[PDB]
């Protein structure tokens, strides 16, 4: 039942955010999963996804009551549900396998989209996928 | 721009197309005499390198399409014109800036009485050190190590001393006065 | 007469749709624009501001081709191409009265929106307004 | 981060929310032992001021929510921990970065023959001056002014002198060899 | 008596009876704190001898019943009390004089604008180097090598800068003013 | 003979007839350029006197018919030819010796990476200080205060660095190698 | 007059009419080479001022009609002629004085024996430093920083040394002897 | 033995049996106070090595059963006791020699007349700088840098000045006279 | 009765001393009343006079038994009497309002004469004049 | 013959009256006079001493006009004017045999008194005494 | 043929009598001789060694005239004078193959004795032995 | 009976040693009586002789069983007898009146011969000569 928790309409809105942002040299600092340190395809996503949600509040922001601002609140509402399709692992590992990037906002959104797109894809195959205790795979990161 | 001695100051330049920043090969220069161009430092893809002469005195950094030439601490030598040349591929664009350095004037007054034939002639002295244009005057040039300019003037007053007496010092639009009011003895 | 009916209400809306869309950040950029303090007259301010806006959009506002916003820009440039006729030209004062602003893209779009909106309102009031040759005003700069 | 001697280097800190850049009261420190704080410089609303001790050695500049600490030219002194204090109203956030400065090792070999009781014992010497961790050993600590560490080792060879002899020097992962092949006589 | 820096100065002593001049054994001293005595020189029957420390700085000569102590060129060190010991046989008479040395005050004004948090606070500085009593105050102690005393005072002016501003410096009765009228920018 | 830097070294001479030692007027010389002869010291009847210039650097003593010129501590200046002239009455005999001084080579290797336009070009340096004939070479001149000779060579390696890389240094028949194996970072 | 080195010395002058002292404009001079006149100091109405060069080395004071030029401490440079010019109104009077400085001679004797070919030839040395006229002689010129004059003479004595041997040194009428009596060894 | 300053000097030691020279392990020392030993140099089988401190000041060479310690140029420092340690297997023999360095005395005479209370007292001065035992006395200790000892004596002569006056200076057996015959005035 | 204590013959002798001294540049140091510090005409004289007497012994001196030496002794005899026409004030003030002068002997005598002449003049008007307690007027001096 | 009766006893008295009159002080002055040591002969000493005394009084001894002492000086100068005839002159040795004395005025007057008194006594003894030409004595100086 | 019978047994004995006689000491001296290492061939080694020995005895071995040893030397020089004929000469290599030895006199006499003894034994074996011209061997030096 | 203790044959052998040694520049160090310090002809010899015997062992050495080596042993045998013709003096003085010489071996032998020759000569005159207590004459030496 988690396979169709993430609606297709959600990726549609995200694509709009991307295709609706202005192109510039501008660059910012944001937290995100260290891809090199955490290479396991499944645990990487599980962690990447949970991370995006904390990041989303203060990173992806728009004027209140705008089409995009609504798109963001919808993505948050979506997570409140998903909170069940994931199992708690451990608190030590929050901020583990995480690094920092200094890159353009468009490049961030591309990462966020990519994370939502792959996440949805994996869920379609198996809705029980993100119940995994990745504690051991988190341990390698530093 | 205008900046005072010892202060941090920044000259800026930028690339028209806002999409590009790191791609631009930035290079700042120092216009010496005779339209001479002394390479201060360079930048490209956020790899900065300052020529060793200017090292520590100048630095370059970027934010989006804008490029900054930061003067860590200005000295009188730095007064002059600078040049930023930005290049994308074969096409190049240039921007020119004039940094005017200023040393707040220092007006000093002091006196000393004649030692012969008597002790009646008092000579007050007005000395003003500033940059770029010091000027001293009583109301009735030497170069320093800093690169500044000192200049001074004397006034002889036979007894009776017609005090008070005023000297006017100024650095262009900057100005200050020095007034000798009374001697130590009478 | 025909100038009054060119800048459509719809154009101002799309500009707002671009602004509302933009993501909020500390990011700042350097762009050319008219110095409001240097040249304070409102009528001439719009007059010159406009000539810059046309060269501005090319380098400043960019979106992936065929996106709602990229298309929105094309509608504005076309609008501007025909509009140049409704303005009298006084080109020597180019590079004069222009100053560089280090400001966020939102502040920029707000400046551009302000120009188009102020323009529309002023044109509606008078289609013959822009016969003035503020060459003197430019000298004040 | 890691950087070599003399090179330009930048440590970074940032504000959690991307909305704010200038509003943040940034201030960088140089952490001496005991995590003691020495003020390098401050920034607020793009008005920067570096303390005169560090003037010319360090600079601060901003881009969006990011805050840079620029090392104009790094020397051994700079190796250590740095701390950024970012304050907005009643909230304050601290971010810590570690700058590891490195001086490329310099391996040198030189020999001498004993002068007493005879001229039969050849002592070859392998010297490696690096930072932070020079190391020398033969295949069979002094402090400099620049702040680096020199170390050396001697190998005695009774006649007949078994040559070649190799000494392995290295600075952590950096490494080089020195081989004395033959004497002059 | 009172005398300025560098000038020639003479303190005097004399014998009560006008009959005797040469017969008197004159000797001058420099009184350090605690009224301690340091011998400057002696005179008797017009034969003078100055101690080598004070040689060239002090001299003694006679005219009738009077005895002069000449300061060739006065410096701040000389400021203090001097004592003349005049001895004739079993009687001895002492006369004390006070030499006050003065260095004409030097009033200087100079300003700087704050570099943090902004460039809005102008701090003008009034410096007065004099002796023995320099004094500075705005209208609204360091020791030098020459032995004089420098003192200074700062006045902070938030924007808008209320100019002119006057500072009054003085050395006892000696006095001078300094006025910052306008900045460069 | 051959002797290394700082070592004690002795040149010898003697009188044919073994009966006589002290009777011989010995005198050693230092062959400067242009067949110049600089008197080092003398000896006769065991009364020795060294000229003050060489004093402490050279000494003379005798054992039977043999005469010794002792170099307390050799320096590069001492490399050259010496001369011992022995005289009995009017007849004289001369002996010539060549003291070759040697300073064991010192091969040093070190690297530093480009600071612009990138940090990809690593330049290793091989420096060899020896005497009399230093020589440096990569496998793909300055004078010191000691009187020795320093010489050095550089090698530029674009990434990928084809390490290891070897430099060969040698002083005539003396030889040593320096190999840079790996950088600090990768 | 005559005065020795380091001593205080006074040249004098006076005004014929005993009624007047302070009224007289006194001025002393220093006769350099070529009848040059270097103003030492002045006096009038008991206001004295010495030119800064001579400051501390010379002073002027008065007693009645007599005027005094006091040399705080004499040095060899001061040997020469001085001039006092007194003026009352337009009429002037001049007095001339010759200060002869003297540095008491210093006669020193010492010896050293030959180091080659033997230790038999003893050479005694007699050195006499005085002013103005040093002179040394055995019975069978350099300038010092003081301004004085050193001169010395040597005597070679083959064994048997005919000791005692005397050297006579003198400064004009001043005189002293130095006698080497016996060596340390024999 | 005895030797003068700057001259070359040799102390000797030897082996009892004339059969052996090279076999003996010779080593010379410089005896500081308390008969403490400072190693000068060693010799064995004609292989010599002088310690770097004494290098150039001392040398060792052999002739038959004799062993020489050569002082290139003697200075006051060298004056003292020297000890030779000769070792052959389990036996060891020690021989001690005393080097007395001498600096030829330098007798100087110079006079001054009193400057106070009058110019009537002539004080002639006799100065003798020698080593090891300078001595001065009139017929009626300071240490130098070279290591020698200067001593002087003053003789006061009230007017009339009884001249000539003779002062006798000497360094042990070495001796010289100084005679002030007449003043300049 | 003090008005005719100082005879006219006394000033006559003093004038002779003056007109009988030799003119020179010679100058000496002597104590005398500070005229600037003590300006009151009456107390100035009272103090000036008493001061002259101590000064006279060692200052104005001549060969014994000469006309002038006699003149001096007569002036002293004159004072021994006047000692009654004056009232004691206080001992603190001896050496107060007094300064030192370095000037010619003739200039001293002119001061002494002047003091005797004015003193006699004031006494002629009122013989009770010098009974005044000038302690207060002495206090100002320093 | 007439020289014997010129220097009156009365003149010596007045000189003493000046001396007795002078006030005693440490004061000293510089004046020209004959060097007694340099030229020791008593007869010639008075001879030269006199020529100086005449130039001396003008500059040395001064009194307010018409005082008993000022008049006393005039009587002495007049006396001297006529006296010059009783002395033979040998002028080259002027500036020779003269030395400067730094001495008290009393010591001076005593020197002058001594000269006049010694003179009177010697003249009384012999009026023809001063025929000598001590040019040789001056050379001794 | 005649060379075989020249070096008498008696001559070797006397040399030993000189050696046995010498007093033992640490004393060492410098003398010229053939470098054994530089030229290793035994037959040529004796050949050259001999030419040196003749010049050697004059300067090296000395005794008071007419002593048993002084006479012993004379018998050896005479022996050598006639012997030169039994040796072929190859003189350019003189000063070549000679090295200086710093050794005790006993070591010297032992070297000389060794030469004469080795010589006698070798001559006895072959009188025609010394026809060789080792000029090549000298070049090896 | 001590007069003919030293045979003439002994000097004969010593002369041979001398005339049988090689002449060179060689020089050695050996102990021997200080001639200047000890000038008494009789005590000088008595001490010189006893000294030669200790010196002989290690100074005058030859190959074992040679003519000269035998000559040396004979000289030693000779002394063992003479030990009676001498009287013990004191032990303090051993190494007193003794100095060191650096000279050729021939010069040493000449000294030794000279000592044996004079010793024999004195004994011929008086066989009781070397019974003298020279302690006092030893004392002067230093
Ligand atoms: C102000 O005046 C005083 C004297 O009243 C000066 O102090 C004196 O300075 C002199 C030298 O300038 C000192 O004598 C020196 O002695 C040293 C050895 O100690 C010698 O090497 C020098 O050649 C010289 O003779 C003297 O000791 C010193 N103090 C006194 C009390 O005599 C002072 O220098 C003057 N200036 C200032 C700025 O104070
Ligand atoms: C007298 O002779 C003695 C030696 O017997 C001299 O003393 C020695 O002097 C040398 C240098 O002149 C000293 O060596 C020096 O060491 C320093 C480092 O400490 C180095 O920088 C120098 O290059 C030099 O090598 C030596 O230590 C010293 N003492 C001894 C016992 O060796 C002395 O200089 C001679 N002259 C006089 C006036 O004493």
């Amino acid at each position: 039942y988690c396979s169709h928790m993430i609606g297709s309409g959600h990726l549609q809105s995200l694509q709009r955010l991307i295709d609706s942002q202005m192109e510039t040299s501008c660059q910012i600092t944001f937290e995100f999963v260290d891809q090199e340190q955490l290479k396991d395809p499944v645990c990487y996503l599980k962690k990447a996804f949970l991370l995006v949600q904390d990041i989303m509040e203060d990173t992806m922001r728009f004027r209140d009551n705008t089409p995009n601002a609504i798109a963001i609140v919808q993505l948050q509402e979506l997570s409140l549900r998903l909170k069940s399709c994931f199992t708690k692992d451990y608190e030590e590992h929050d901020k583990a396998c995480v690094r920092t990037f200094y890159e353009t906002p468009l490049q961030l959104l591309e990462k966020v989209k990519n994370v939502f797109n792959e996440t949805k894809n994996l869920l379609d195959k198996d809705w029980n996928i993100f119940s995994k205790n990745c504690n051991n795979s988190f341990a390698e990161c530093s | 721009v205008t900046a005072f001695l010892g202060e941090r100051v920044t000259l800026t330049s930028y690339w028209r197309r806002v999409s590009l920043g790191p791609e631009i090969e930035v290079s700042w220069f120092k216009l010496g005499p005779g339209e001479e161009q002394v390479l201060i430092g360079r930048m490209h893809h956020d790899v900065i390198f300052i020529e060793w002469p200017f090292r520590g005195f100048f630095d370059i950094h970027r934010s989006a399409n804008t490029f900054f030439l930061v003067v860590t601490a200005a000295n009188i030598s730095h007064d002059g014109n600078y040049l930023c040349r930005m290049k994308l591929g074969e096409t190049e664009v240039t921007k020119q800036e004039h940094l005017s350095v200023v040393k707040p004037l220092t007006l000093s007054v002091h006196s000393e009485r004649s030692q012969f034939p008597d002790f009646s002639v008092l000579t007050v002295t007005c000395t003003v050190n500033a940059f770029p244009h010091p000027h001293v005057q009583w109301l009735m040039v030497m170069k320093e190590k800093d690169g500044s300019l000192s200049v001074a003037v004397d006034l002889s007053l036979p007894k009776p001393w017609h005090l008070p007496v005023t000297c006017v010092g100024k650095n262009d639009k900057e100005e200050a006065h020095g007034v000798y009011v009374s001697g130590y003895l009478s």
